[PDB]
């Protein structure tokens, strides 16, 4: 289960996180930080991808890869041009689902929104966690294939469009 | 109006999403809800579903309204259908419930996919509280789980998964049939799921564990991904599955696990590192297979593959590879180290010079493997003794940076432990060790260490020549130092001196004497320590060698008989 | 060696570092809300490095010290207060909040260099108004229906604002109502000069700046007992706590007759906080209300979830007027595991004065000394301000 | 934690300080936003530039970094080069550079000669100027350099300094005539005496508390001539302000350390005489003594001033003068009384917080060297009630160490009560205990008031492990100094511990002890006791294991003299008795034996040898 997912700019602003689970927002945030931090120290080339934290390293600094993570939590991170996406997820949910679905999530993203930029990522914010739903949900990644996950955005698209004000 | 409906939802649900009142939002989401448009009905419905829990009115409403909008299908339906239907299941009540269940069963029967995967993870929700409405509904899921699409498929089985979690043994039931989907199921993701599945029935139900077995390690092998992989691997260490009857399963997910770890990705590396870590903790023989991986591993720059690595290292050692290993840390660690001892610069892999790369934790444990290491079997095999003994009086260099004491600690312990052993070496420890003490660097931050050292000489002073320095060295460094220490320090001066004088052939050496005085003065200084206990083994020692110190002067060769006379007589009566 | 110098904030945030000299490479932070909290962090190897530190609190900035091995915590520790201090004077004063600090880093830096290299650590050491602020806190001892003022302490800032040019001197003559004064702390304008000024008179020069001309700390045990001073009013505020209680309530009788406070000159914000001891009554079992109080001038606001009283007497009620402060506190239970009683223990009261004297250091006579006449320039000003601050009385009943 | 605490300050210091940097810089071109930088990684070139930026904001805010670097421990950093163009800028009619530039200097010489000479003919030639104030800040550099050779230079232009007749000049000049002498001594001796003379008497803090912190430096080694003019300087302090007051008595504590001018006969006769005290014999006004270090205007005025300074209210003065009246003490000069009055009016007048700890541990460390002092002050340390954990625990060590007949009651009804009532917290209590410990060690007229007292607390309250600890070394102590309350103390103790059996690992090492210890006074009965306690070795820490050792151990003698000759065993010295043989080698071994073996077997070696050495010498008789 996925418990949650952040997806933040360059600039380190997250700009969606989803929260399939209560847990307390106070720990999510403190979680999401760490992680925002950790992503700047490491370097362009790793970009961290990703975080897993033995929780003790939580943060420790000293050696700066002190990775993040709670203990129960793994933290995978995404790079992606200027976007990032964390993942975290409880120890029940393999990571592989986990970046499996953060892979296509980003192909996605990428794919739908080629050029994404902080501002169309932000206005289209609703879209973008409509694919993270749809990506998610009765805990399952119901189309997974690329390519509907493209055009289900699209069928969102198709609402908002007609509503627009409310919206835009 | 409705634009504006959507723009105070939107206001709402930012509301509900921090960690304020749900329940102040409800009313204001149904008005909302009994919009005929979709779209805001979907809006409405996560505010809703954020929300009701608790709150009666706020869920009856709801789920007057939400009904109504699935007995229809709706056709954009499996919007419509979708929303309301996880807006439902968040939604809880017995009455609630005995009325969505009888709607999801409706949407099961919707065709698309998408219904059918949200119907699927609501009677999961729904199922999570009422039990009757699960049984009748167990029938449809097992009707679902036969469905086309891969996605319902793996929804099907999430349920299922959950409602094992709370009860398991309806769904020990139609394990069979989450067996037959697994072995149906093209994509990762749903044959991660299975899996986990199956390793959750397993607890409970090692019949299950059997039958899945095969089905994992099938699966493993048609699956590229990489979680697949681990993924078994996860279930067949856990399911304690394995009972070491199992190594065979385990074994190629091991192998599977090998070659991974040879992918570039560390989160890839990190996890089978650990896996095989577990793995040998649980099977050395694997580790013997996979000690190349290993020591690939160190040369990686990876904070937390080093850690990793070292905690290999310390089950694996052969004597080859000891040596091997500590040279190869000692030299990382010249080389590897210090960024983080200094403060915690981040890695870079660039410079081609390389900010060097070790954090103080790592430091500390690396000690500490150096010392076991050159413990177990025992390392009778340094070979060569002389490199440990250069490598513990190093690594006590460098933590004199790291305090941390512990490492400070860790390193004595062991250099007495090769101290007591190789008699050889002895001299050689020792003289460095005094040199260690008489730079204050020891001195600040160490005592254990000088402890230690002191009893390295008392017991080796037999063997060193210098029984001067040592004793001037402890004399003068006696008053920097921490009780624990100067009571050992004391104890172990007297120890020489008694030694000496009966060994001190040197030449008497005048020495002897001069130092025996001065041992006497400090020793009535210590007897003003906060701690009686230490002060009064000065004042003790104090007398003793002002014994011997009447006696040589009279002598030499007269001294130990006129030593073995008083200082017993002395000490026993101060004691006595 | 070398030494550093660090300022922080109280919410541990850095705000000033300082490095002198040679080779130089969570709870304290936190515990500084206690005022005084940072304490000494070991960099360390062998070489020893030690450091230390230090780190000094004031109006919520800190300074952190390091010194590398030897001269002592106190050595560092005195560098850093003489620092602070220095801080203070420069920038005007009143709050070295934060953003203030950040805001003089410099000056800070240099303030401190000074301080080193001699080597030493060099150590570390027209209008007038006289505004007499005093802030009184006595811990008073019950006993035998006497009230024995049992330590006190009066916390004298006098402080004088100013506006001359030159340097005219003042005298300022501290009566003593026959309590020998003993001591006036004195600003760093200010001069005692010998025993030519004796114990009980005081000597200040300009500054341009605010100044406190003295600050007196007068320890009341002594004190009231070489004066013989049972608080009559003042400080001594005899409580009783008249039991004719029933299971909720009871009718507490505290006056603070300011019958010897009539000179003492407003005071400017007398906070009773009368403390039920919630120590060995668990604050629920201290439910408690306080229902009626009179004052005739402040403000009676309770927080009984806390435990607490507080009443806060404005500044206008200054002579001879006696402020009654009556009333009933109803101890409200939620639990019966209260057993009614309420051990009544310390009732703090910290009384500011504005304008008179902490020790009795009424200031019986400013008089100037240069050649001076009235109107030959010197106008005597209005709003010097002394505040005082202590901890706070406590009466244990 | 630290290090990391330490760089998150330095991260914060680089968000605000790289804010006020940019800001400034609007003028220094900028140099504003810098520091957030350097404090995050900022640099030497940053500096360097800066320093060749032509605008004064820059060319200052440029020296202000460099100093703060350099300061910061941003080691990195070099210093020569910023040494010389610094020195360049001293060359510079401004006195905010001057100033700045000095505040350098001495920043390196502390290492480098030439940049040491450059600074110092610069200074040297600053100095035969009649300008005041540039004559001073130099010549406070050249003090702070260190050098031999520079002091032929120096001194000529000390002279001359002095001799003008500049308040400002005069401060310097003392603080050179130091730094001057802290190196080449001897040729310079004469003058740079007849000279801190004529200065000490100027009036200004700046000025005076130069003099001061200068007499300070030179006299660690000339301490004659310090005297005549060490008095100005108390007398200036008893009359000032307090800060300055402060200053001074850090001096007076150096100075003394050194001026102990002689005893030879110490005139107690000459004035107002303490010991006495002498005059100069170079002088040689008669020659007044050498005690004059207790005594004589300039010792005496110390003594007596640190006591106004704090009998003067001001909780600083007092902290200070508690640390100089520290040191100085020949032990009788603290003794003084009026040293430990002061300190204590202060702590109790302290009402500030930050004080009350100050001036506990002031007291403490006075008692630490006399205790018979803080003795008409304790009823005053009785304990603010509302304090910290640490403050109750230092009052605690005051109580104990103050305790003479007339305050000890009061003092022990206040311990009593404090334990009571406040909630305290283990540490407190532990340390509440080492103080009535070391109280009776004084007095024994109020001793059995004491240990009943905390017996009652230890055997009713509550009390936690390391507490008991304490309370274990207490008792103790109090049976070390007052036998006869003695026996009474053991009977409790011997009760309690009977029945902890849990005892902590330090209690038991206490109670062990404490019942070896006593057993000279009637070892008769502890053999019984040391039963009690080896049943329980087995079970304990390494630590424990060894103070049970050894009080096994010692047990064991005291009584072998009164067990051997007893023991040597039928030897017939023996089966003669004095008293004590007492029967032992089969009590005391019983005991021995266990123990032995209980310490072959701890890893704690020292435990082993012991054990094994006790036995060997027990065991031979």
């Amino acid at each position: 289960m996925i418990h949650a997912v952040l997806i933040f700019n360059k600039k380190c602003q997250p700009r969606l996180v989803k929260f399939y689970t209560p847990v307390d927002l106070p720990k999510q945030k403190l979680l999401l930080e760490q992680v925002y931090e950790l992503i700047s120290q490491r370097n362009s080339d790793f970009q961290s991808s990703f975080l897993v934290t033995p929780p003790s390293l939580l943060l420790s600094n000293e050696n700066n890869n002190d990775e993040v993570n709670n203990e129960d939590i793994q933290i995978i991170y995404k790079n992606y041009a200027t976007l990032y996406f964390t993942f975290i997820v409880d120890d029940q949910e393999s990571e592989l689902a986990i970046l499996d679905l953060i892979q296509t999530f980003v192909e996605s993203l990428d794919r739908c929104f080629t050029e994404v930029n902080e501002l169309d990522l932000i206005f289209n914010w609703q879209t973008l966690e409509s694919v993270l739903e749809e990506i998610v949900q009765g805990g399952m990644v119901i189309e997974t294939n690329v390519n509907r996950i493209v055009a289900s955005v699209d069928e969102l698209n198709k609402a908002a469009e007609s509503t627009d004000s409310k919206i835009g | 109006d409705l634009n504006s409906k959507t723009n105070a939802v939107l206001k709402l649900t930012y509301l509900e999403m921090y960690g304020f009142d749900m329940a102040w939002c409800n009313f204001h989401i149904l008005e909302v809800m009994s919009s005929n448009k979709l779209q805001q009905k979907r809006v409405g419905y996560l505010a809703a579903s954020q929300s009701f829990y608790k709150d009666s009115d706020i869920l009856m409403l709801a789920t007057n309204l939400l009904k109504k909008d699935l007995k229809y299908d709706g056709n954009n339906d499996v919007v419509k259908v979708g929303i309301a239907l996880s807006g439902l299941s968040t939604i809880i009540t017995p009455s609630l419930a005995r009325d969505i269940a009888d709607d999801l069963f409706t949407m099961l029967n919707s065709t698309r996919p998408y219904i059918r995967k949200k119907a699927i993870t609501a009677l999961f929700k729904v199922f999570l509280q009422y039990p009757e409405a699960l049984r009748d509904n167990f029938d449809k899921f097992v009707s679902k789980l036969d469905d086309d699409d891969i996605s319902v498929v793996s929804a099907a089985v999430s349920v299922i998964c959950e409602l094992s979690k709370k009860n398991p043994q309806p769904f020990i039931q139609l394990s069979p049939l989450l067996y037959e989907i697994l072995v149906t199921i093209d994509n990762n993701w749903i044959i991660i799921r299975l899996l986990k599945l199956f390793t959750n029935l397993s607890q409970v139900e090692p019949k299950l564990r059997a039958k899945l077995l095969p089905k994992i390690l099938e699966l493993m092998e048609s699956t590229v991904a990489t979680s697949v992989i681990y993924e078994s691997v996860n279930c067949i260490v856990k399911g304690n599955m394995l009972e070491e009857d199992d190594f065979e399963t385990a074994m190629a997910c091991l192998e599977r696990l090998h070659t991974f770890c040879d992918s570039q990705d560390p989160n890839l590396r990190y996890i089978s590192c650990i896996l095989f870590y577990k793995i040998g903790k649980i099977n050395t023989d694997f580790i013997s297979r996979f000690d190349q991986l290993i020591i690939r591993l160190l040369s990686d720059v990876d904070v937390s593959i080093r850690s990793k690595a070292i905690e290999l290292v310390e089950g694996i050692v052969d004597e080859d590879n000891l040596k091997a290993i500590v040279q190869t840390l000692m030299k990382q660690f010249v080389d590897e180290d210090v960024v983080i001892l200094q403060t915690g610069s981040i890695v870079y892999e660039k410079s081609k010079r390389i900010p060097i790369i070790i954090p103080e934790n790592y430091k500390i444990k690396m000690v500490n493997v150096i010392i076991s290491i050159c413990s177990a079997d025992n390392y009778s095999s340094v070979n060569d003794f002389e490199w440990y003994n250069a490598v513990i009086m190093d690594l006590a260099m460098l933590c004199q940076d790291i305090s941390d004491k512990s490492l400070g600690s860790k390193i004595g312990e062991q250099f007495r432990n090769l101290m007591i052993k190789v008699p050889s070496m002895r001299e050689v420890t020792i003289a460095n060790i005094i040199k260690l003490i008489s730079n204050d660097n020891i001195n600040k931050q160490l005592p254990t260490v000088l402890r230690e050292c002191i009893w390295c000489l008392g017991e080796f002073s037999t063997l060193v020549e210098n029984g001067n320095d040592l004793i001037k060295i402890m004399t003068e460094n006696i008053s920097y130092y921490s009780h624990s220490v100067q009571e050992v320090l004391i104890l172990a001066l007297v120890k020489v001196f008694s030694n000496w004088c009966n060994n001190f052939q040197e030449d008497k050496r005048f020495e002897i004497k001069m130092v025996l005085k001065e041992l006497i003065e400090f020793f009535e200084n210590l007897s003003y320590s906060s701690t009686f206990e230490v002060q009064e083994r000065s004042v003790e020692v104090l007398e003793f060698l002002r014994l011997s110190l009447e006696a040589l002067e009279e002598d030499t060769e007269g001294l130990p008989m006129l030593l073995s006379e008083v200082l017993p007589s002395f000490f026993n009566a101060y004691e006595l | 060696m070398y030494l550093s110098f660090y300022i922080t904030d109280t919410k541990n945030k850095l705000i000033f570092q300082y490095l002198l000299g040679a080779t130089a490479p969570p709870q304290l932070l936190e515990d500084s809300s206690s005022d005084d909290y940072l304490d000494h962090s070991m960099v360390g190897r062998d070489l020893e490095v030690y450091k230390y530190f230090s780190v000094i609190n004031k109006l919520n900035y800190w300074c952190l010290a390091s010194t590398s091995k030897s001269k002592g915590p106190l050595d560092c520790f005195t560098f850093l207060e003489t620092i602070d201090r220095i801080l203070l004077e420069y920038f005007d004063k009143d709050k070295l909040s934060i953003k203030k600090i950040v805001n003089n880093y410099d000056r800070i830096s240099l303030i401190f260099n000074c301080c080193v290299e001699a080597g030493e650590p060099n150590v570390s050491d027209n209008e007038l108004y006289v505004d007499l602020l005093e802030t009184f806190h006595v811990v008073f001892e019950k006993k035998k229906s006497h009230l024995r003022l049992l330590t006190g302490s009066i916390h004298g800032i006098v402080d004088v604002r100013s506006y001359l040019n030159d340097n005219p001197l003042v005298a300022v003559k501290l009566n003593t109502m026959g309590n020998d004064i003993g001591i006036p702390s004195l600003h760093d304008c200010v001069e005692i000069n010998d025993g030519v000024f004796s114990p009980s008179n005081i000597t200040f020069i300009p500054p341009d700046g605010k100044f406190r001309l003295l600050e007196y700390s007068v320890d009341l045990s002594s004190q009231v007992k070489q004066s013989g001073v049972r608080m009559n009013s003042i400080g001594l505020m005899s409580l009783h706590f008249q039991n004719g209680l029933g299971k909720d309530s009871d009718e507490f009788e505290l006056s603070l007759n300011i019958e010897n406070f009539k000179k003492v000159s407003q005071v400017d914000d007398l906070k009773i906080d009368l403390q039920f001891n919630v120590e060995n009554a668990d604050p629920n079992e201290i439910a408690y209300k306080i229902k009626i109080l009179r004052n005739t001038h402040g403000r009676f606001e309770n927080s009984i979830i806390m435990g607490q009283g507080q009443w806060i007497f404005d500044k206008s009620t200054a002579t001879g007027t006696v402020p009654v402060l009556r009333g009933c506190i109803e101890y409200e239970n939620t639990g019966p595991n209260f057993t009614k009683k309420v051990d009544l223990q310390t009732v703090s009261l910290e009384y500011s004065y504005i304008g008179q004297s902490a020790s009795g250091i009424y200031v019986e006579a400013i008089d100037i000394v240069s050649g001076l006449t009235i109107g030959k320039n010197t106008k005597l000003y209005k709003g010097a301000k002394y505040k005082t601050q202590t901890g706070n009385f406590q009466v244990r009943l | 934690m630290v290090d990391s605490i330490h760089r998150i300050a330095s991260a914060l210091d680089t968000a605000k300080v790289i804010t006020r940097e940019a800001a400034a810089v609007a003028t220094s071109k900028l140099g504003e936003s810098s520091y957030t930088y350097y404090s995050q990684n900022i640099n030497p070139q940053q500096l360097v530039t800066l320093l060749n930026s032509r605008n004064s904001r820059e060319v200052r805010d440029a020296m202000k970094r460099i100093i703060s670097i350099m300061a910061s421990d941003d080691d990195s950093i070099d210093v020569q080069l910023y040494f010389a163009d610094v020195v360049k800028n001293i060359t510079t009619n401004d006195t905010k550079v001057k100033r700045l530039i000095h505040l350098y200097l001495l920043r390196f010489a502390e290492n480098d000669p030439n940049l040491t000479l450059l600074s110092i003919n610069s200074l040297q030639k600053s100095l035969s100027d009649s300008n005041s104030e540039l004559r001073c800040f130099a010549l406070s550099a050249l003090s702070d350099m260190k050098m031999s050779s520079l002091a032929p230079i120096i001194l000529h232009t000390v002279k001359k300094l002095v001799t003008d007749p500049s308040a400002m000049v005069r401060g310097e000049v003392a603080l050179a005539i130091i730094k001057l002498y802290r190196a080449g001594k001897n040729d310079y001796h004469e003058e740079l005496l007849d000279i801190l003379k004529e200065l000490m008497a100027d009036t200004d803090p700046k000025v005076i508390s130069c003099a001061v912190l200068a007499y300070k430096e030179c006299y660690a080694d000339h301490l004659e001539l310090l005297h005549g003019h060490f008095r100005r300087y108390c007398r200036i302090i008893k009359q000032l302000d307090s800060w300055s007051q402060s200053y001074l008595i850090e001096l007076l504590i150096k100075y003394c350390k050194q001026y102990l001018p002689k005893p030879t006969v110490v005139d107690k006769s000459s004035e107002g005489s303490p010991r006495s005290c002498p005059l100069p014999d170079k002088y040689n006004e008669i020659e007044y003594p050498s005690y004059e270090v207790v005594n004589d205007p300039d010792l005496d005025l110390f003594l007596q001033s640190l006591n106004c300074l704090i009998y003067s209210s001001n909780p600083t003065v007092i902290l200070s003068c508690c640390n100089a009246l520290y040191q100085l003490a020949s032990p009788l000069q603290m003794k003084n009384t009026k040293f430990i009055e002061a300190l204590v009016r202060t702590v109790t007048m302290t009402e500030n917080q930050g004080n009350k700890e100050m001036l506990l541990q002031a007291i403490h460390f006075l008692s630490i060297l006399d205790q018979t002092l803080f003795l008409p002050y304790t009823k005053k340390f009785y304990v603010f009630p509302k304090d910290p954990i640490v403050a109750s625990i230092w009052k605690i060590q005051i109580l104990s160490t103050l305790i003479n007949e007339s305050n000890v009651k009061e003092i022990f009804k206040e311990l009593k009560y404090y334990v009571a009532s406040a909630h305290f917290p283990e540490n407190v209590v532990i340390m509440a205990v080492k103080s009535l410990s070391r109280c009776g060690q004084l007095s024994t007229s109020w001793e059995s008031h004491v240990m009943k007292w905390l017996i009652d607390h230890m055997e009713s309250h509550n009390l936690s492990a390391s507490v008991l600890d304490a309370y274990v070394n207490v008792i103790r102590m109090l049976v070390q100094k007052n036998p006869t309350k003695h026996l009474r103390i053991i009977f409790k103790l011997a009760d309690l511990l009977t029945v902890q059996t849990s005892l902590a690992d330090n209690a038991r090492a206490g109670i062990v002890w404490l019942f070896g210890e006593i057993a000279s006074i009637e070892f008769k009965i502890c053999p019984d006791v040391l039963r009690r306690l080896i049943q329980n070795f087995s079970n304990e820490g390494p630590e424990t294991r060894c103070q049970i050792l050894v009080l096994s151990a010692k047990l064991l003698s005291y009584d072998i003299d009164n067990f051997k000759q007893a023991q040597v065993t039928g030897s017939e010295e023996n089966n003669q008795n004095p008293p004590y043989y007492d029967f032992s080698g089969s009590r005391i071994s019983q005991m021995y034996n266990a123990v032995l073996y209980l310490a072959k077997y701890d890893d704690e070696f020292d435990i082993r040898d012991r054990a094994r050495m006790i036995s060997s010498l027990f065991d031979s008789g």
